[PDB]
C-alpha cells in the first residue's frame, strides 16, 4: 500500500512506474503485426526434468542488449 | 446477462477455490478463448466489462480467487494460430536456466481496475488477499 | 550463377531450404572466396554459417550444417571453419561444440570434433563467467566441464576417449 500511494502522489514517478517496460516486441497477431506489449522478466532453473521447451523467443542466450528473433515464430 | 457476466466472467462466480474445481474452471476458461479466436479473431473476450467495470482477470482479483488469478497470469498456449492469448512468454533456456517475459499490461497501474490496485485496496471482506501477492510476475 | 551475400545464406541455413544451397560451392569458386570470407561473417557477433546451423534446429537434425562442412572441405579451410567463435565480449570463445553437448545431441557432438573442432576451445565470455549479478550459466568455462555438469555420461566419456583429438582431464 505504501507503494500504491507513493505512485499516486507523483506524475513524474507514473512515467517512472513503469518498472520493467522495455516495450518488448513479443510475437505475431492476426492481421500479420507486430505484439509490443510491456513485459517484465524471471529466472530459474530445473534439474528433475531435462527440462525439454516447445517455443522459444531468442534461440541465443544471454541479455546483452542484441538479440534475433528464432524461426519457431509462425508468422 | 442483466448484471453484465459474459461466460468468461460467469466461470469466475462460480469458482470455489477448491482443487478439484481449480481445474476444470481453468480447464474451461481455457477451450472459450480458443474458441473464440477460431469464430471471431477480430473479438478480444478479456477486455469486456460487467456494470462495475471489471474484467475476468479483476473480478477473480477483486473476489478471492486465487487458482483463476494464478492461471491468468501465468498463461501460455503453446499451440500455433492461437499463441497472442498468452501471457507468460519464455525467451530463452540455456539448460537449467530458463528466463520468461511475463506481462504487465491490465496489472502494473496502467488502467482504471489493476490488479495491483484492487488487491491491495480490497475491503477485507473478501477472502485470501494476502495469498493473491504470492503468485510471480507480482511477487517480484 | 547465383549471387550470394550475408543475409541469404543465413536464411538458406535457417528456414532449411536445401534448394538454395546447391550453387554455394561455385560461387565461392568464382569470387575467389572461402567459407571464411571476412564478408560473411556477421559483425556484431562473429556468427558463422555454421554457428547459426547450430542454433536452428529442427526436429534434433539440421541437415544444412552437412551441406556447409562439404563446402568447406572443398574450399579447404576447414580447421579454421569449424573453429571459428563469437568475438562478442558477452560471448567469448563459444564454438560449435559448446552448443552441441549443451543441446543434448550425440550425433552432432560427433561431426562436430572429426572436423577438427578443438575440444580444448574455452569459453571465457561474461555469460560463462560467474557473474553473480549478472543472468548466466557457470558450468566451468570448458567442454569437458559442460558434459560433466550437465550430467551427460556418454559425451563425457567419447571426448576423452576420440581417436582424432582427446580431451585433458586436467585443464582448467
Amino acid at each position: 500500500i505504501t507503494i500504491l500511494d507513493t505512485e499516486k502522489s507523483f506524475l513524474k514517478c507514473m512515467r517512472k512506474a513503469f518498472r520493467s517496460g522495455k516495450l518488448l516486441q513479443v510475437g505475431y497477431t492476426p492481421d500479420g503485426k507486430d505484439d509490443y506489449r510491456w513485459c517484465f522478466r524471471v529466472d530459474e532453473v530445473n534439474w528433475t526434468t531435462w527440462n525439454t521447451n516447445v517455443g522459444i523467443i531468442n534461440e541465443d542466450p544471454g541479455n546483452c542488449e542484441g538479440v534475433k528473433r528464432t524461426l519457431s515464430f509462425s508468422l | 446477462d442483466s448484471v453484465g457476466n459474459t461466460v468468461l466472467h460467469a466461470l469466475v462466480e462460480v469458482a470455489d477455490n477448491t482443487a478439484d474445481n481449480t481445474k476444470f474452471v481453468t480447464s474451461m476458461y481455457n477451450e472459450i478463448l480458443i474458441l473464440g479466436a477460431k469464430l471471431h479473431p477480430t473479438l478480444k473476450l478479456e477486455e469486456l466489462i460487467n456494470k462495475k467495470g471489471l474484467t475476468p482477470l479483476a473480478l477473480a482479483a477483486s473476489s478471492g480467487k486465487i487458482g483463476v488469478l494464478a492461471y491468468i497470469l501465468q498463461r501460455e498456449i503453446q499451440e500455433p494460430e492461437c499463441r497472442h492469448l498468452s501471457r507468460k512468454f519464455t525467451e530463452w533456456a540455456y539448460g537449467p536456466v530458463h528466463s520468461s517475459l511475463y506481462d504487465l499490461s491490465c496489472i502494473d497501474t496502467c488502467e482504471k481496475n489493476s490488479v495491483l490496485e484492487v488487491i491491495a485496496y480490497s475491503s477485507s471482506e473478501t477472502p485470501n488477499r494476502h495469498d493473491m501477492l504470492l503468485v510471480e510476475p507480482l511477487n517480484r | 550463377l547465383k549471387l550470394y551475400d550475408r543475409r541469404s545464406i543465413f536464411d538458406a541455413v535457417a528456414q532449411n531450404n536445401c534448394q538454395e544451397l546447391e550453387s554455394l560451392l561455385p560461387f565461392l569458386q568464382k569470387s575467389r572466396k572461402r567459407l571464411t570470407d571476412s564478408e560473411f561473417k556477421d559483425p556484431e557477433t562473429g556468427k558463422t554459417c555454421l554457428l547459426k546451423a547450430m542454433l536452428n534446429l529442427h526436429n534434433g537434425q539440421n541437415d544444412t550444417i552437412s551441406l556447409l562442412l562439404d563446402i568447406a572441405r572443398q574450399t579447404d579451410s576447414l580447421k579454421e571453419f569449424v573453429n571459428a567463435s563469437y568475438t562478442d565480449s558477452y560471448y567469448k570463445g563459444q564454438t560449435a561444440l559448446h552448443i552441441a553437448i549443451e543441446r543434448r545431441n550425440m550425433a552432432l557432438v560427433t561431426l562436430l570434433v572429426e572436423n577438427g573442432a578443438d575440444v580444448q576451445a574455452a569459453a571465457n565470455g561474461d555469460f560463462f563467467k560467474k557473474t553473480k549479478g549478472r543472468p548466466g550459466f557457470y558450468f566451468g568455462e570448458l567442454p569437458l566441464s559442460l558434459a560433466a555438469c550437465t550430467n551427460q555420461l556418454a559425451i563425457v566419456k567419447f571426448l576423452l576417449q576420440n581417436s582424432w583429438q582427446p580431451a585433458d582431464i586436467s585443464a582448467r
